């Protein structure tokens, strides 16, 4: 229909190092 | 030899107990069939607590008053133990000994920690899922990667309040594009 | 033997462009479908080297049929974009009576046999291309049969088999079988992988494939032994890090396994 938007920002969520990640095949650590 | 004393034991012999914390007790400390078990059990640890470390701050500071009564929710109720996993966490703590605490810092971190989880995880060819909560307008959505610049993005988007919110606690749709711009309607959550 | 990188994270590419420029790479190995929104194109022009796909989710043995023909049908442009070197995939379990395995389970080599048969025939026909399946880092029981299982595999589909050294080096840490059980199989192979490990925080007498250190003087030392039957024209060695991917850690590894396979 129709998505009145005003306002966006990021949240940072944890990831792999430097997060913002994938997947890979290693057991965590 | 053998995972146990004077037994061997295959992999597809313990499938059942590999998201299930008391099964560790069920094999002698110094076996692999028990080291096996809790490798398993450290991994759905790290997945909750390392990504959700506010839990980590209530009841112990181990969460295994926590992490142990969950995943027995969690079988109980049949769980795929997908994406949607945080949010779970988030129902159960709904009726918890630790039903305070339940901030609104930390519900918004569980959903995008089971949005950030949906994007990399996802295999489908959708691009994009958006979670609706039941006291807000506002939208939490997970975005996969479509550059190597940056990994997938969850984004916090506040509307006007014109649209329907979610008619449970919370609500899902997907986006085959990186375009947001129709409103399919709220489903609910995959379980 | 090129020797290669494998590469899972995007924000990791300016360290994979620098280890390609130094000569510490031949060559990369995507973790490919973390990169299917990404398009084609652009993944192919950020590469000056050669490429090879690796796949972490096909789920090809229990997924269904209708989902695996379509992840076939949307990973196709990409093998024909990057034309990569070889196409590789997992045997594992991901999953217990619908529920989600966090560390995936190790299939049961006796019992499994005829259905990993079919699927692994219908996923390369799916391709259109041959696909080369890893060897499984063994912690419990039952793991000595997967030589003779994954040779089996080759003669009866055609497929390849990605021997990763450092996983097996895992199962005979393990009490799984000697490293040298498998010198059949990597004279039939062309491609391989090698990464570092750890113990399990509870015990250290069992080994964790971790791609998360320094490749251990077992795993060099069993490169060493069986060089012999690794190195062939066309053969390749990704190394693998997935945790602190710093690049002098790196570096450090890649160097030390040229000092095995020299150019
Ligand atoms: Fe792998
Ligand atoms: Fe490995
Ligand atoms: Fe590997």
């Amino acid at each position: 229909m129709k998505i009145v938007i005003v306002k966006k920002v990021e949240i940072q969520v944890a990831g792999r190092t430097g997060m913002r990640c994938a997947s890979s095949c290693g057991a965590k650590s | 030899a053998g995972a146990a004393p004077g037994r061997q034991v295959k992999d597809s012999e313990l499938l059942a107990r590999l998201a299930d914390p008391a099964a560790r007790g069920d094999f002698p400390p110094g076996c692999r069939a028990h080291v096996r078990i809790d490798i398993s059990i450290r991994a759905y640890w790290h997945t909750l607590f390392d990504i959700c470390p506010g839990l980590l701050d209530i009841a112990d500071p181990d969460g295994m008053a926590i992490f142990a009564p969950f995943m027995d929710w969690a079988r109980r109720e049949n769980l795929t133990m997908g994406w949607s996993f945080y949010i779970w966490v988030g129902r159960w703590l709904a009726q918890s000994p630790w039903r305070e605490r339940l901030d609104e810092e930390l519900t918004q971190a569980l959903l995008s920690a089971s949005a950030a989880r949906w994007a990399v995880l996802d295999r489908s060819a959708d691009v994009g899922v958006v979670l609706g909560r039941r006291g807000s307008d506002d939208w939490i959505i997970g975005w996969k990667p479509n550059t190597l610049a940056a990994g997938r993005r969850v984004e916090l988007v506040s509307l006007d309040g014109q649209l329907p919110r979610p008619a449970e606690d919370v609500g899902v749709f997907h986006l085959a594009g990186y375009e947001l711009d129709s409103f399919p309607g709220w489903l609910a959550l995959p379980r | 033997m090129r020797i290669g990188f494998n590469f899972t994270l995007g924000e990791t590419l300016p360290l994979v462009r620098q280890l390609a420029q130094e000569g510490a790479i031949d060559y990369c190995e995507l973790l490919i479908d973390n990169f299917m929104q990404v398009p084609p194109q652009e993944l192919a022009e950020a590469f000056d080297v050669p490429v090879g796909f690796h796949i972490m989710f096909s789920r090809f043995i229990e997924s269904d049929e209708e989902q695996l023909r379509d992840f076939a049908a949307r990973l196709r442009p990409y093998i024909e974009a990057l034309r990569p070197l070889y196409v590789s995939d997992h045997i594992a379990y991901f999953s217990h009576q619908g529920r989600a395995l966090y560390h995936l389970g190790e299939i049961d080599y006796a019992a499994d046999y005829e259905r990993v048969r079919a699927r692994a025939a219908l996923w390369q026909s799916l391709l259109g291309q041959t696909i080369h399946f890893e060897n499984y880092p063994s912690i419990v029981d039952g793991g000595h049969a997967a030589p003779a299982f994954f040779q089996r595999l080759a003669r009866d589909t055609g497929a390849g088999v990605l021997f990763d050294v450092s996983n097996a080096v895992c199962a005979w840490r393990n009490d799984g079988p000697e490293v040298a059980a498998w010198r059949g199989v990597m004279a039939g192979a062309s491609h391989f992988h090698v990464g570092g490990y750890a113990g399990a925080f509870i015990d250290e007498g069992v080994t964790v494939d971790t791609h998360d250190r320094a490749l251990a003087q077992d795993t060099l030392d069993s490169l060493r032994r069986h060089r012999d039957v690794l190195d062939k024209p066309g053969a390749t060695i990704t190394y693998e890090r997935d945790e602190n991917i710093d690049i002098d850690g790196v570096r450090a590894d890649l160097l030390a396994l040229r000092a095995i396979f020299p150019r």
